[PDB]
Protein backbone atom coordinates (compact mmCIF):
# COMPACT_ATOMS: atom_id res chain seq x y z
CA UNK A 1 0.00 0.00 0.00
CA UNK A 2 1.04 3.33 -1.32
CA UNK A 3 -1.26 6.19 -0.35
CA UNK A 4 -2.61 5.66 -3.88
CA UNK A 5 -3.32 1.99 -3.39
CA UNK A 6 -5.00 2.65 -0.04
CA UNK A 7 -7.23 5.14 -1.91
CA UNK A 8 -8.11 2.66 -4.67
CA UNK A 9 -8.80 -0.17 -2.22
CA UNK A 10 -11.15 2.03 -0.18
CA UNK A 11 -13.09 3.20 -3.25
CA UNK A 12 -13.40 -0.33 -4.62
CA UNK A 13 -14.61 -1.89 -1.31
CA UNK A 14 -16.45 0.67 0.89
CA UNK A 15 -20.21 0.23 1.12
CA UNK A 16 -23.27 1.02 3.23
CA UNK A 17 -26.27 -0.73 1.62
CA UNK A 18 -29.58 0.59 3.13
CA UNK A 19 -32.99 -1.10 2.67
CA UNK A 20 -35.57 1.43 1.39
CA UNK A 21 -37.29 1.11 4.79
CA UNK A 22 -34.08 2.08 6.57
CA UNK A 23 -33.52 5.00 4.19
CA UNK A 24 -37.11 6.31 4.70
CA UNK A 25 -37.75 5.47 8.33
CA UNK A 26 -34.49 4.88 10.12
CA UNK A 27 -31.70 6.72 8.25
CA UNK A 28 -28.14 7.18 9.52
CA UNK A 29 -27.91 10.40 11.60
CA UNK A 30 -26.51 13.66 10.11
CA UNK A 31 -23.29 13.21 12.16
CA UNK A 32 -22.94 9.65 10.90
CA UNK A 33 -23.43 10.74 7.27
CA UNK A 34 -20.85 13.51 7.63
CA UNK A 35 -18.33 11.12 9.24
CA UNK A 36 -19.00 8.62 6.50
CA UNK A 37 -18.59 11.25 3.76
CA UNK A 38 -15.35 12.61 5.20
CA UNK A 39 -13.81 9.09 5.13
CA UNK A 40 -14.08 8.91 1.35
CA UNK A 41 -10.83 9.74 -0.50
CA UNK A 42 -11.11 12.47 -3.12
CA UNK A 43 -9.02 10.63 -5.76
CA UNK A 44 -7.94 14.02 -7.28
CA UNK A 45 -5.08 13.90 -9.73
CA UNK A 46 -2.15 16.21 -9.35
CA UNK A 47 -0.89 18.36 -12.24
CA UNK A 48 2.28 16.21 -12.08
CA UNK A 49 0.12 13.11 -12.69
CA UNK A 50 -1.01 14.41 -16.04
CA UNK A 51 1.41 14.50 -18.96
CA UNK A 52 -0.72 16.28 -21.50
CA UNK A 53 1.26 19.27 -22.84
CA UNK A 54 -0.95 22.38 -23.13
CA UNK A 55 -3.96 21.15 -21.11
CA UNK A 56 -3.79 24.04 -18.57
CA UNK A 57 -5.37 26.51 -20.90
CA UNK A 58 -8.42 24.21 -21.26
CA UNK A 59 -9.08 23.85 -17.50
CA UNK A 60 -11.38 26.22 -15.62
CA UNK A 61 -9.66 25.26 -12.35
CA UNK A 62 -6.05 24.11 -12.20
CA UNK A 63 -6.84 21.89 -9.10
CA UNK A 64 -9.68 20.04 -10.90
CA UNK A 65 -8.35 17.61 -13.50
CA UNK A 66 -9.77 14.58 -15.33
CA UNK A 67 -8.39 11.22 -14.17
CA UNK A 68 -6.21 9.84 -17.06
CA UNK A 69 -7.69 6.32 -17.18
CA UNK A 70 -11.28 7.59 -17.82
CA UNK A 71 -10.70 10.93 -19.62
CA UNK A 72 -12.53 11.67 -22.85
CA UNK A 73 -10.11 11.95 -25.78
CA UNK A 74 -11.11 14.21 -28.67
CA UNK A 75 -10.48 12.92 -32.21
CA UNK A 76 -9.19 15.00 -35.10
CA UNK A 77 -12.37 16.81 -36.31
CA UNK A 78 -10.81 20.25 -35.56
CA UNK A 79 -8.43 21.44 -38.33
CA UNK A 80 -7.45 24.31 -36.01
CA UNK A 81 -6.38 22.29 -32.89
CA UNK A 82 -3.77 19.52 -32.55
CA UNK A 83 -4.52 17.91 -29.17
CA UNK A 84 -7.10 15.47 -27.85
CA UNK A 85 -7.68 17.15 -24.45
CA UNK A 86 -10.96 18.11 -22.76
CA UNK A 87 -11.64 18.31 -18.98
CA UNK A 88 -14.19 15.42 -19.00
CA UNK A 89 -14.46 11.85 -17.87
CA UNK A 90 -16.57 8.82 -18.75
CA UNK A 91 -18.67 7.77 -15.76
CA UNK A 92 -19.95 4.26 -15.01
CA UNK A 93 -23.67 4.00 -14.32
CA UNK A 94 -26.01 1.47 -12.73
CA UNK A 95 -24.20 -1.77 -11.80
CA UNK A 96 -20.91 -0.47 -13.22
CA UNK A 97 -22.14 -0.19 -16.84
CA UNK A 98 -19.50 1.70 -18.87
CA UNK A 99 -19.88 5.23 -20.30
CA UNK A 100 -23.39 5.97 -19.11
CA UNK A 101 -22.37 9.59 -18.41
CA UNK A 102 -19.68 12.04 -19.20
CA UNK A 103 -18.99 14.48 -16.36
CA UNK A 104 -17.37 17.73 -17.60
CA UNK A 105 -16.76 21.32 -16.50
CA UNK A 106 -18.84 24.14 -18.02
CA UNK A 107 -17.21 25.06 -21.37
CA UNK A 108 -14.98 28.17 -21.46
CA UNK A 109 -15.01 30.38 -24.61
CA UNK A 110 -11.89 28.53 -25.85
CA UNK A 111 -13.34 24.99 -25.26
CA UNK A 112 -16.77 25.40 -26.84
CA UNK A 113 -15.71 23.70 -30.10
CA UNK A 114 -14.11 20.94 -28.00
CA UNK A 115 -17.36 20.44 -26.14
CA UNK A 116 -19.44 20.11 -29.32
CA UNK A 117 -16.81 17.84 -30.85
CA UNK A 118 -17.17 15.55 -27.82
CA UNK A 119 -20.94 15.72 -28.20
CA UNK A 120 -20.62 14.77 -31.89
CA UNK A 121 -17.95 12.11 -31.57
CA UNK A 122 -19.59 10.46 -28.54
CA UNK A 123 -23.08 10.49 -30.12
CA UNK A 124 -24.52 12.35 -27.17
CA UNK A 125 -28.26 12.99 -27.40
CA UNK A 126 -28.79 14.55 -23.96
CA UNK A 127 -27.02 17.29 -22.02
CA UNK A 128 -27.81 18.04 -18.37
CA UNK A 129 -26.60 21.45 -17.20
CA UNK A 130 -26.66 22.26 -13.47
CA UNK A 131 -26.27 25.84 -12.48
CA UNK A 132 -27.32 28.75 -10.29
CA UNK A 133 -28.52 31.49 -12.43
CA UNK A 134 -25.72 33.98 -11.75
CA UNK A 135 -24.09 34.20 -16.46
CA UNK A 136 -20.25 34.22 -15.96
CA UNK A 137 -19.68 30.72 -17.58
CA UNK A 138 -20.18 31.26 -21.29
CA UNK A 139 -23.37 30.35 -23.19
CA UNK A 140 -22.15 27.62 -25.57
CA UNK A 141 -25.53 27.22 -27.28
CA UNK A 142 -27.05 29.83 -29.63
CA UNK A 143 -30.10 31.98 -29.15
CA UNK A 144 -31.12 30.92 -32.64
CA UNK A 145 -28.03 29.85 -34.71
CA UNK A 146 -24.23 29.83 -34.25
CA UNK A 147 -21.18 28.11 -35.73
CA UNK A 148 -18.54 26.71 -33.37
CA UNK A 149 -15.55 25.43 -35.34
CA UNK A 150 -16.93 22.89 -37.84
CA UNK A 151 -20.28 22.66 -36.03
CA UNK A 152 -23.46 24.51 -36.70
CA UNK A 153 -26.04 24.60 -33.87
CA UNK A 154 -29.68 25.64 -34.29
CA UNK A 155 -32.42 25.89 -31.64
CA UNK A 156 -35.42 23.82 -32.81
CA UNK A 157 -37.69 24.24 -29.76
CA UNK A 158 -37.45 25.72 -26.30
CA UNK A 159 -39.87 25.18 -23.42
CA UNK A 160 -39.90 26.45 -19.83
CA UNK A 161 -40.75 24.34 -16.86
CA UNK A 162 -40.59 25.87 -13.42
CA UNK A 163 -37.55 23.86 -12.64
CA UNK A 164 -35.60 23.83 -15.81
CA UNK A 165 -35.50 24.89 -19.47
CA UNK A 166 -35.61 22.23 -22.19
CA UNK A 167 -33.95 23.15 -25.50
CA UNK A 168 -34.13 20.93 -28.56
CA UNK A 169 -31.05 21.57 -30.64
CA UNK A 170 -29.76 20.43 -34.01
CA UNK A 171 -26.04 20.01 -34.46
CA UNK A 172 -24.60 19.90 -37.98
CA UNK A 173 -21.28 18.59 -39.24
CA UNK A 174 -20.72 18.43 -43.01
CA UNK A 175 -23.89 17.01 -44.66
CA UNK A 176 -25.00 15.40 -41.40
CA UNK A 177 -27.62 16.65 -38.88
CA UNK A 178 -28.31 15.32 -35.37
CA UNK A 179 -30.70 16.08 -32.59
CA UNK A 180 -29.53 17.00 -29.07
CA UNK A 181 -31.75 17.62 -26.07
CA UNK A 182 -30.47 20.21 -23.58
CA UNK A 183 -31.81 20.73 -20.06
CA UNK A 184 -30.73 23.61 -17.95
CA UNK A 185 -31.51 23.26 -14.27
CA UNK A 186 -30.98 26.65 -12.70
CA UNK A 187 -31.30 26.94 -8.94
CA UNK A 188 -28.31 25.01 -7.66
CA UNK A 189 -25.52 27.23 -6.27
CA UNK A 190 -22.09 25.68 -6.31
CA UNK A 191 -20.87 24.10 -3.06
CA UNK A 192 -24.47 23.98 -1.86
CA UNK A 193 -27.77 22.22 -2.40
CA UNK A 194 -31.18 23.17 -3.79
CA UNK A 195 -33.81 24.32 -1.26
CA UNK A 196 -35.94 21.21 -1.78
CA UNK A 197 -35.62 17.95 -3.77
CA UNK A 198 -38.92 18.11 -5.75
CA UNK A 199 -37.55 19.95 -8.82
CA UNK A 200 -34.47 17.69 -8.85
CA UNK A 201 -36.66 14.55 -9.02
CA UNK A 202 -38.68 16.08 -11.85
CA UNK A 203 -35.37 16.73 -13.67
CA UNK A 204 -34.54 13.08 -13.11
CA UNK A 205 -37.96 11.97 -14.53
CA UNK A 206 -37.36 14.36 -17.44
CA UNK A 207 -34.00 12.63 -18.12
CA UNK A 208 -35.58 9.19 -17.78
CA UNK A 209 -38.37 10.10 -20.21
CA UNK A 210 -35.89 11.28 -22.86
CA UNK A 211 -35.89 9.16 -26.10
CA UNK A 212 -32.57 7.86 -27.42
CA UNK A 213 -31.97 9.76 -30.71
CA UNK A 214 -28.46 8.70 -31.84
CA UNK A 215 -27.35 5.87 -34.22
CA UNK A 216 -25.84 4.22 -31.16
CA UNK A 217 -26.55 4.83 -27.43
CA UNK A 218 -24.11 7.45 -26.14
CA UNK A 219 -23.23 8.92 -22.73
CA UNK A 220 -25.42 11.55 -21.10
CA UNK A 221 -23.29 14.70 -20.69
CA UNK A 222 -23.70 16.26 -17.23
CA UNK A 223 -21.93 19.45 -16.40
CA UNK A 224 -21.63 22.28 -13.88
CA UNK A 225 -18.87 24.86 -13.55
CA UNK A 226 -16.22 22.50 -12.11
CA UNK A 227 -18.00 19.31 -13.16
CA UNK A 228 -17.65 17.50 -9.78
CA UNK A 229 -19.98 18.76 -7.02
CA UNK A 230 -23.41 19.31 -8.58
CA UNK A 231 -22.47 17.01 -11.46
CA UNK A 232 -21.63 14.30 -8.91
CA UNK A 233 -24.84 14.88 -6.97
CA UNK A 234 -27.02 14.63 -10.06
CA UNK A 235 -25.46 11.35 -11.27
CA UNK A 236 -25.54 9.80 -7.75
CA UNK A 237 -29.21 10.77 -7.53
CA UNK A 238 -29.98 9.10 -10.87
CA UNK A 239 -28.10 5.85 -9.99
CA UNK A 240 -29.61 5.85 -6.45
CA UNK A 241 -33.13 6.12 -7.90
CA UNK A 242 -32.34 3.26 -10.28
CA UNK A 243 -31.17 1.09 -7.35
CA UNK A 244 -34.32 1.90 -5.35
CA UNK A 245 -36.69 1.18 -8.23
CA UNK A 246 -34.99 -2.12 -9.36
CA UNK A 247 -33.94 -3.46 -5.89
CA UNK A 248 -35.78 -1.62 -3.06
CA UNK A 249 -32.39 -0.75 -1.52
CA UNK A 250 -29.58 1.59 -2.18
CA UNK A 251 -25.85 1.82 -1.45
CA UNK A 252 -25.13 5.53 -1.52
CA UNK A 253 -21.61 5.22 -0.19
CA UNK A 254 -20.76 2.69 -2.92
CA UNK A 255 -22.30 4.96 -5.60
CA UNK A 256 -20.12 7.95 -4.49
CA UNK A 257 -17.05 5.67 -4.31
CA UNK A 258 -17.64 4.39 -7.85
CA UNK A 259 -18.07 8.04 -9.08
CA UNK A 260 -14.72 9.04 -7.49
CA UNK A 261 -12.84 6.26 -9.26
CA UNK A 262 -14.18 7.71 -12.56
CA UNK A 263 -13.55 11.40 -11.70
CA UNK A 264 -11.85 12.88 -8.60
CA UNK A 265 -13.92 14.94 -6.16
CA UNK A 266 -17.42 13.91 -7.21
CA UNK A 267 -19.88 15.24 -4.59
CA UNK A 268 -17.93 17.87 -2.85
CA UNK A 269 -19.65 18.56 0.42
CA UNK A 270 -21.09 16.60 3.44
CA UNK A 271 -24.25 18.80 3.09
CA UNK A 272 -24.53 17.56 -0.52
CA UNK A 273 -24.07 13.97 0.74
CA UNK A 274 -26.85 14.48 3.31
CA UNK A 275 -29.14 16.04 0.67
CA UNK A 276 -28.53 12.99 -1.52
CA UNK A 277 -30.00 10.83 1.24
CA UNK A 278 -32.96 13.21 1.55
CA UNK A 279 -33.65 13.21 -2.22
CA UNK A 280 -33.54 9.42 -2.41
CA UNK A 281 -35.89 9.08 0.59
CA UNK A 282 -38.18 11.41 -1.31
CA UNK A 283 -37.86 9.29 -4.46
CA UNK A 284 -38.62 6.15 -2.39
CA UNK A 285 -41.86 7.72 -1.06
CA UNK A 286 -42.90 8.67 -4.63
CA UNK A 287 -42.55 5.11 -5.95
CA UNK A 288 -45.80 3.53 -7.27
CA UNK A 289 -47.87 1.25 -4.95
CA UNK B 1 -8.26 29.01 -10.62
CA UNK B 2 -9.54 28.00 -7.11
CA UNK B 3 -12.81 25.93 -6.65
CA UNK B 4 -10.97 24.75 -3.48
Amino acid sequence: NTPREVTLHFLRTAGHPLTRWALQRQPPSPKQLEEEFLKIPSNFVSPEDLDIPGHASKDRYKDILPNPQSRVCLGRAQSQEDGDYINANYIRGYDGKEKVYIATQGPMPNTVSDFWEMVWQEEVSLIVMLTQLREKCVHYWPTEEETYGPFQIRIQDMKECPEYTVRQLTIQYQEERRSVKHILFSAWPDHQTPESAGPLLRLVAEVEESPETAAHPGPIVVHSSAGIGRTGCFIATRIGCQQLKARGEVDILGIVCQLRLDRGGMIQTAEQYQFLHHTLALYAGQLPE
Amino acid sequence: TEYV
